[PDB]
DNA sequence: ACCAGTTTTTTTTTTTTTT
DNA sequence: TCTGGACAGAATTACTGGT
DNA sequence: TAATTCTGTCCAGA
């Protein structure tokens, strides 16, 4: 068993590809061509289950083992992920199976010694408790005896009694507790042993020894080159799995990994469950232990820790300024929720805008009604600039070293150097998701950056009184730093190569699957698809496999409303000797006046479907998708059902059997092979009551044909088993996801839910921010459901759970010559609406849709609120900041970069990765009507076709062509590289920006033009005084400072404006001046305040118009008096 | 022949059959003093229960502490204590509607009382059984109309007896095992007892809803009807009760159109006037001021908002709940009163400004709004709407219960105030002695309705004639025409549980080209399969509103296929019996309803009301005293709106104390 | 205006890992 | 074990379309 | 201290 099995092995030779194979592969080939190799990339493969998607995932996994193989030879880490772990084992046992029985132009493809070494290349990662489970006692005692570790009393007690509760844990109880104690231990002895191989008696590992560590953990087999091929869920995946030194987590190791995702579009679920786990922290206590901590512990002058201390500096800076400008050093004392999404939306559930003041004599810092806002959100950024700068301090720390072992040493070190040891959980959280940050410097939050809520995430805080001190408040604050489609970008980012293979994985919902829009947007072509010829040849393989029309196979749908007068008279035959169909349903089905009306329909369709089912001769196999568990706690309409199976079973004359309680609980304990058994043995029909989440995949309700009891019904659709023949299809319910694992996670996943929707743009910003503010207050959960039944993507999502149980109900080639599709009537509205490309789409689902028979328009609405309401806050907080002078440094850049790309954009031609927010799609290429008020409400405002009479944001409404046309102005633009015109994309700025920053962006280069044409000069204005003026004037002949300031109509502070200036740098001359307007009116001159007086006593010149907008003259004379009233002094 | 009641005209029960089926016999006490008598009737019945097959037992007048007891033909009384007097007794000897009690009570066994299950709720976790709502079947004396008789259909709650030491002391009930009826038995494990004294359990009065009979039938009337099936099915015509009807003279109807006439008139008083909203809360909610002002705002009513009451303006006080008190001192709204004595203001809870839904509840805002117009009308002594003329020279009195609970204030003397219109002004004052007296002295034998009981009712009195009228709640329900309604329930299910064959709806759709609803038909069919009968689910959609609707629906009756209807036109008039204002001068009976169509579900049956007065007729004006539809918040009302004044007059003086 | 059929939010089961 | 009379609790204070 | 009207428990009393 060596590589060298392989020296005389033909990798040239394989079996012929089918057409899903060369779809798996053309792609990747035309990736690595374009991105090149170690790019990372995501395909989703729509195929459909049944027709070879296990088989040709896996066909390709083998591949990439042998090519891993012949680089060996010559001279890569393979995940498959998913969410179950039955399906973790049953594609590695039909991977083994694919090993040991390929054959290729008749003989086994690999000899018994090269099955062998492929098959020694694969692992099975399961959680710790199973996986101690599985190892033989002798196994334990080797690897306890080679470590010399069952001298230790604890240990060789505690695996005693597990090895003896594992001889009888046949008990459900004693096997929960038997499972608990397992996992401990492994967690325990997994803990000793790499405390001992961390230090200097490192055991070395040889022979038996080696194999029974691998045994004990498969993560050491990974970590030492044994094995490539990994087989564990995506939980295993997100927590990462031990070896014999550490720790090791995918995630911080994806660069060339390929990882093979099956279900993708059921991972986001996965993820954001992973990702809401996270604990909540107190923020008050954070800052303070980080201030406490970083004024007492400085410096160490060592090799390991250069360009350390460089990166804290800021954080000490920052953390300084904070407790001196909030006085930190006070107690906090008067629960309030606070609820932001970091960017654009800040709810509150306190009436009165909370505000902080600092008592000095009391020592106290007080709530009442500094805002409290401010202070969590400055706190909050402060704390997870802490962990961020973590990140990067660990990764330099290895770098001086020379990224698992060392990746925790480094976070251990630098912890105990600055002696923080109370944030190294949060640090190790914070790094195994959100270390995998990509784009770090693709969002600092700035408006420069590509702005998105996937990588931004929600923060929730708590403010209550402390417990056992109630003189005190704490702040406990939990948050997402990013979302499901966040976490899979950082992947497909860090160099992994995804497959995502699930029909349905572009489904179109950003709750039930990954934000594809959002994926697109960040990855571009990274972000693989296919061709409508692959798609084509998909299709055409499906119907080859799948000929129903050639064969004669016929798709009965049939579209249910309620029936009120059938479900009375069932009703009223059973307990014939009874009154009232109501009572009846009430007293004897035990079903309560609330709930009477929909018990009535829901029961009354299925009852439909079950009669049309019995009344059918040939079809003989029924399932009944419903969103409920017929199981003993509904026995009473269990029994109603029973009787009404019965009565039609003997009208008909055809036996039936029922299988009622058919359940994830009942699937393990009886067995689904019951019901196969009955179909293979017995003479009749079989009814299964299931529901969409029972019928799971990877459940697989084929059953053995026996063709004496299947009469000629059967015809084989293909160019024995069978499948289910006729189907009732509940409409999907409880669509929104929820988490139980505590308070703080539900209320985490509702936020993320409210947030994706607003972000894809599916609710409008004043529905999503008012949707949110109901479930800070605490909404039901049906009130949810009616607000997230409103979207398009709750249809898109109803849509995506019928396709995907219609799909699993067809796994076979055997079909009857009719199946029969019975579905609510409530589905036929939403199926009518599929419009996607069918080339795709199963027989069955055609079919539903046919018989039925998110709006771009939607989104471009809602998104240009979302973009605009963005802008306006962002820039009024920049602004904000701006009028404050410890932070001119960033802000000032910041500032400059909007407004030079707005003034080098005004239009583009494609969604911007960077400064998305500036811009909204027009929907109108290069002009749109608008109506709200800038100073007003963000929530207010309206777009495109719904405000015709509305204000325009045109190239014409800014006058550019009228400024730019026969002036010095236009070689300014050209030279700096302005748009003298706007290009008529589709892609506009956004009304904030064409109004508050765009028009005076324009106004100040056109007046630095024009007098740096007349022989003036301009520098920035410093730093304290920033943005209150627009520059610093320099003339030749005059000491006296001058300012400039462009703004129309006042755009009585410019006396408190004039007051401050001066105070600071002295007596000083101020020009106020219009760039366009019209010379007809004189030239002014004043005081510091509006009311003009005489040249000479006058500091303040006003210019009415430096441009006539007519022709666009220049008024020289104009001009002439400044340069006269500057040198007269 | 007018509106049926309760009220029951006439009971006919054949003696003789009785005497030929049944033997009676009448029970009391021998030699025990009447004051120990009540303590060992606690057992008597118990031991005639003990005796042997007794079907039953009714109390007889009270003087007599006597009791009857029905047994079978053949059998024969024995009670082995020898302190009591027994006597056989013939049917005929009986008050007839004495005799119809004990053979209802024993409907049950032919076939403590009568009870129908009704509706059934499951325990929570941990218990098993069900809460049983059933309705009782009983007569009951009307105290009201000379010991007249009604038929009763309260609503009773059964529970198992699993669920103190007097709950286990109590008839061990039992459900029937078909569910029809719940009888009492010595080990039945059910007590007649719900969970708490509070989520009082209720049956609908009636119950139409999608004129399904089934629904009907689980309503008080549906349970009459069932109820008088099986009188017939127990005795045949050996046994009836016969319902009386109210004779019909005037009968107003009040649409919606006249209601809102009404209120917009009376918004309109009030948009004369300032308005003040303050909240006197701890932990303030200043949200429920916001919403009881943008409440008000939709109805554009000048309001504000004023952390302290203001004189002379028409404030609102949000005031925290009195249950969150212990004592009058920590109630803000008492302590405000006490200081605010001059002006008009009105109080309410912060939680009642929203429904269950959350939604904004409007009907609390409206009721605010007309309480205070009425106490601003009683300010300022003047009417500020238009009321009918009420009877002329005419004084209102109303007697006032003192804040003592004691069983002693049933016979106190109480606190009397009148009220009184000269010109246009209204005068208020507290009734004096000699006042008082001479209304006694006057009201003959109806003065214990005024001046007795803890129910002491207003009167209108007439000083220069000495006559009076007294306004009394007799008890007596209104019933729809339920044997009507029954019927076409049960017309309209029979149809309706046949399909329809698509050959009629193509013969339709041939024959009338021109009618609109083919524009559905044919959508309906074409979502069907050619071959199954339509149920009458699909045609669901198709109202039987428009003339097309009706024509096609009528056809498709022709054909035999009966299944939508009109049930509540005036013209048919089954729910008259709880519609609008019905009075009767003659015979001085009135009644309170709903206003425009009866929604398909009432909850209650509208009560009879008797003016008791002296007059040879009633005076013509004293119908125009319940034209007020702000009374009782848009709906007819039973009192007249002096009475409604001098109450709230009332109410404002006890501050002033 | 008036008079009589229509009418009302949503509607769970399931999973993995580490403690 | 009957029974009727207080005494708080519960529902109702529509909606909408066709004529 | 939403008001009115109807009504379900409940308890003492005859
Ligand atoms: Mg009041």
């Amino acid at each position: 068993v060596s590589i060298e099995e392989f020296t005389h092995f033909d990798f040239q030779l394989v079996p012929e590809p089918s057409p899903l194979d060369l779809v798996i592969t053309e792609p990747l080939k035309n990736h690595i061509e374009v991105n090149g190799v170690k790019s990372g990339a995501l395909l989703p493969l729509p195929f459909q289950t049944g027709i070879g998607k296990t088989y040709t995932a896996l066909n390709f996994l083998l591949q990439q083992m042998l090519e891993q193989v012949r680089s060996e030879l010559k001279e890569r880490l393979l995940y498959y992920v998913t969410d179950s772990v039955d399906n973790v084992v049953s594609a590695k046992a039909d991977l083994l199976k694919l090993i040991e029985k390929q054959t290729v132009k008749g003989e086994p493809r690999f000899t018994l010694e090269q099955q062998e070494y492929l098959k020694a290349q694969i692992v099975h990662l399961p959680n710790q408790s199973e996986q101690l489970l599985q190892c033989s006692d002798a196994v334990l005692n080797d690897v306890l005896i080679g470590f010399n570790l069952n001298a230790e009393r604890d240990v060789q007690a505690e695996w005693s009694a597990i090895s003896g509760l594992r001889r009888h844990a046949s008990n459900p109880e004693v096997k929960i507790s038997l499972n608990r104690q397992a996992g401990y231990f492994y967690r325990n002895l997994i803990d000793r042993l790499q405390k001992k191989q961390k230090g200097a008696d490192r055991v070395l590992l040889s022979g038996s020894l080696l194999a029974s560590v691998e045994t004990l953990l498969p993560g050491e087999k990974i970590r030492n080159g044994s094995a490539h091929v990994a087989f564990l869920t995506t939980s295993k995946f997100l927590k990462g799995f031990h070896n014999t030194r550490s720790r090791y987590s995918p995630l911080r190791d994806l660069s060339g990994a390929v990882l093979i995702i099956d279900e993708i579009d059921k991972q986001n679920q996965v993820i954001l469950s992973e990702l809401c786990k996270q604990q909540a922290q107190d923020l008050i206590w954070a800052i303070r232990t980080l201030r406490a901590n970083f004024r007492d512990h400085q410096l160490e002058s060592s090799p390991r820790y250069d360009k350390i201390e460089d990166l804290f500096e800021p954080l000490r800076e920052r953390l300084e300024e904070f407790g001196t400008n909030w006085n930190l050093a006070f107690a906090f004392n008067t629960p309030v929720r606070l609820f932001s999404d970091r960017s654009f939306t800040h709810v509150s559930s306190a009436t009165h805008k909370l505000s902080l003041k600092s008592d000095f004599l009391r020592r106290k810092n007080l709530i009442f009604s500094g805002l409290l806002t401010r202070f969590v959100n400055e706190a909050d950024v402060i704390y997870q600039w802490f962990l961020g700068t973590m990140r990067k301090a660990v990764f330099q720390y290895w770098e001086n070293v020379r990224l698992e072992g060392t990746f925790q040493e480094a976070v251990q070190s630098l912890l105990t150097h600055f002696n923080l040891q109370e944030f190294e959980s949060a640090v190790y959280e914070s790094f195994d998701t959100r270390g995998l940050r990509q784009s770090a410097g693709g969002k600092a939050n700035k408006l420069s950056s590509s702005k998105s809520y996937h990588h931004t995430g929600l923060k929730l805080v708590e403010v209550a009184h402390n417990q056992g001190t109630r003189d005190t408040v704490n702040c406990k604050a939990s948050f997402l730093n990013t979302s499901p489609s966040g976490v899979l970008a950082d992947m497909v980012d860090a160099g992994a190569v995804i497959l995502g293979i699930s029909a349905t994985a572009r489904a179109d919902t950003v709750i039930h699957n990954f934000d594809f829009k959002y994926l697109n947007e960040r990855l571009g072509n990274k972000l693989l698809s296919l061709s409508r010829e692959q798609k084509q040849r998909v299709n055409n393989y499906y119907h080859s496999r799948r000929n129903y029309k050639d064969n004669g196979v016929v798709l009965t749908v049939k579209y249910l409303n309620s029936r009120d007068a059938f479900l009375d008279a069932l009703l009223e035959e059973y307990k014939p000797e009874a009154r009232s169909s109501h009572f009846i349903l009430n007293h004897y089905l035990g079903i309560a006046e609330s709930e009477q009306a929909f018990v009535r329909s829901w029961l009354s369709k299925l009852l439909a479907s079950i009669k049309a089912f019995i009344s059918s001769p040939d079809n003989r196999y029924m399932l009944s998708l419903l969103n409920r568990t017929l199981d003993t706690t509904r026995q009473n309409i269990n029994d109603f059902i029973q009787f009404c199976c019965d009565k039609w079973a003997k009208e008909f004359n055809v036996k039936t059997k029922t299988f009622f309680g058919v359940n994830a609980d009942w699937m393990r304990l009886v067995g689904y092979d019951e019901i196969s058994k009955h179909l293979n043995t017995e003479l009749g029909k079989v009814v299964v009551f299931s529901t969409y989440a029972s019928m799971g995949a990877g459940k697989n309700p084929d059953y053995a044909v026996n063709l004496a009891l299947e009469g000629e019904s059967l015809i084989s659709v293909a160019d024995l088993r069978s499948d289910i023949d006729s189907i009732y299809l509940e409409k999907p319910t409880q669509l929104l996801l929820s988490d139980d694992y505590s308070h703080t996670a539900n209320q985490l996943c509702q936020f993320h839910q409210i947030l994706s929707l607003q972000e894809n743009g599916e609710l409008s910003p004043k529905s999503a921010e008012n949707w949110c503010r109901q479930q800070l207050m605490g909404m039901s959960r049906e009130r949810s459901l009616q607000q997230y039944h409103q979207t398009s993507d709750y249809q898109s999502a109803v849509r995506k759970y019928i396709e995907q149980a219609v799909g699993r109900a067809g796994r076979t080639s055997l079909k009857r010559k009719q199946i029969l599709l019975f579905v609510d009537s409530g589905l036929k509205e939403i199926l009518a609406e599929e419009s996607r490309d069918p080339s795709l789409f199963s027989h069955e689902y055609v079919a539903l849709v046919n018989k039925a028979k998110d709006r771009a328009v939607r989104r471009l609405f809602n998104l240009a609120q979302r973009n605009n309401k963005d802008g306006m806050l962002s820039i009024k907080a920049l602004v904000h900041r701006l009028h404050n002078q410890p932070a001119s440094k960033s802000d000032i850049q910041e500032w400059q970069d909007i407004r030079t790309q707005l003034l080098r954009y005004p239009t583009v031609a494609f969604q911007p990765e960077r400064f998305n927010r500036l811009y909204l799609q027009s929907m109108t290429k290069g002009y749109y009507r608008y109506q709200g008020n800038l100073d007003g409400d963000p929530n207010s405002f309206e777009f495109f076709d719904r405000v015709p009479y509305g204000d325009m944001v045109s190239e014409e409404d800014c006058s550019l062509a009228t400024l730019v046309q026969n002036q010095y102005v236009r070689p300014w633009f050209e030279r700096k590289g302005f748009a003298c015109s706007w290009q008529k994309e589709a892609n506009v700025m956004t009304p904030i920006m064409f109004t508050n920053i765009y028009k005076g962006a324009l106004g100040e280069q056109a007046v630095e033009a024009v007098l740096t044409a007349f022989d003036f000069t301009f520098e920035e204005v410093p730093n304290s005084i920033y943005e209150r003026f627009d520059n610093r004037v320099i003339f030749a002949g005059i000491e006296q400072p001058i300012w400039l300031d462009s703004k129309y109509w006042k755009h009585e502070g410019y006396s408190s404006k004039i007051a401050l200036v001066e105070e600071e740098f002295g007596p000083s001359k101020f020009i106020y001046v219009n760039a366009l307007g019209d010379t007809s009116k004189p030239i002014r001159y004043l005081n510091s305040c509006f009311v003009e007086t005489s040249p000479q006593l006058a500091k303040v010149i006003e210019i009415p118009a430096l441009i006539d907008d007519s022709n666009a003259d220049t008024n020289r004379t104009a001009v002439q008096e400044l340069i006269k009233w500057l040198h007269h002094s | 022949q007018g509106p049926l009641s309760t009220l029951i005209e006439q009971i006919s029960i054949d003696t003789d059959w009785v005497d030929r089926s049944f033997a009676i016999y009448c029970v009391s006490y021998k030699g025990i003093d009447f004051s120990e008598r009540p303590k060992r009737l606690v057992t008597l019945a118990s031991e005639t229960y003990k005796s042997g097959s007794v079907y039953c037992l009714v109390k007889g007048a009270n003087k007599e502490a006597c009791y009857w007891v029905l047994l079978p033909k053949d059998s024969k009384l024995d009670l082995k204590d020898t302190s009591l007097a027994i006597k056989p007794s013939s049917a005929a000897e009986l008050p007839t509607w004495q005799l119809a009690r004990l053979l209802i009570k024993a409907i049950p066994k032919v076939l403590e009382g009568l009870y129908y299950l009704v509706k059934s709720k499951k325990l929570p976790k941990d218990h098993s059984g069900y809460e049983l709502t059933t309705v009782e079947i009983d007569l009951a004396p009307c105290a009201a109309l000379g010991f007249k008789q009604t038929l009763s259909m309260g609503t009773k709650t059964f529970s198992p007896l699993s669920w103190q030491k007097k709950a286990r002391f109590a008839t061990r009930y039992q459900l029937d095992d078909v569910g029809k009826l719940v009888s009492k038995s010595i080990k039945g494990d059910y007590i007649k007892k719900p969970l708490y004294s509070n989520a009082k359990n209720r049956i609908q009065a009636i119950d139409i809803t999608k004129e399904s009979y089934s629904g009907f039938q689980l309503s008080k009337v549906g349970i009459l009807e069932q109820f008088m099936q099986d009188l017939k099915q127990a005795y045949g015509d050996s046994v009836s009760v016969k319902l009386q009807r109210i004779p019909g003279e005037k009968h107003r109807f009040v649409s919606d159109t006249i209601v809102k006439n009404h209120y917009v008139g009376l918004f309109d008083a009030l948009k004369e006037h300032r308005l003040v909203i303050c909240d006197l809360t701890e932990n303030q909610d200043t949200d429920a001021a916001l919403t009881l002002l943008h409440g008000i705002e939709h109805l554009d009513i000048n309001a504000e908002i004023a952390e302290v009451p203001i004189r002379g303006a028409l404030n609102i006080l949000i005031v925290g709940n009195k249950d969150t008190y212990k004592s009058d001192e920590e109630d803000p709204y008492q302590v405000y009163r006490k200081k605010y004595q001059d002006t008009v203001f009105q109080s309410c809870y912060p939680e009642r400004l929203w429904n269950r839904q959350g939604q904004p509840n409007r009907h609390v805002v409206e009721v605010l709004l007309k309480e205070l117009l009425i106490k601003l009308e009683v300010h300022t002594r003047k009417h500020l709407i238009e009321y009918p003329s009420g009877p002329e020279r005419c004084v209102y009195y109303m007697p006032q219960r003192p804040k003592d609970e004691s069983s002693e204030v049933r016979d106190e003397p109480w606190p009397v105030y009148a009220s009184k219109l000269v010109g246009d002004e209204w005068q208020y004052t507290q009734a004096t002695q000699e006042e008082l007296e001479d209304i006694e002295l006057d009201l003959g034998n109806d003065k214990r309705h005024v001046f007795h009981g803890f129910e002491r009712s207003p009167v209108i009195y007439w000083p220069e004639t000495g006559d009076y009228a007294i306004f009394i709640d007799t008890g007596i329900q209104m019933l729809p025409e339920f044997e009507a309604v029954a019927e076409r329930l049960r017309e309209l299910k029979e149809g309706r549980s046949q399909d329809v064959p698509i050959a009629l709806l193509a013969q339709f759709i041939e024959e009338n080209p021109e009618s609109k609803v083919i524009n559905k038909l044919r959508a309906i069919l074409s979502e069907w399969d050619d071959v199954a009968p339509l149920p009458f689910d699909e045609f669901s959609t198709i109202a039987y509103k428009s003339s097309d609707e009706k024509q096609f629906y009528d056809w498709l009756r022709e054909q035999g296929f009966f299944l939508k209807t009109s049930i509540r036109g005036q013209s048919e008039g089954f729910f008259n019996a709880s519609l609008g204002f019905f009075y009767n001068r003659e015979q001085g009976m009135y009644f309170a309803g709903g206003k425009g169509s009866p929604q398909s579900k009432i909850e209650t049956f509208s009560h009879l009301y008797l003016i008791k007065h002296s007059f040879d007729a009633l005076p013509e004006e004293v119908e125009n005293l319940f034209d007020v539809y702000h009374l009782r918040h848009r709906l007819p009302t039973v009192t007249p709106y002096p009475f409604k004044h001098l109450r709230e007059y009332v109410e404002m003086q006890r501050f002033r104390s």
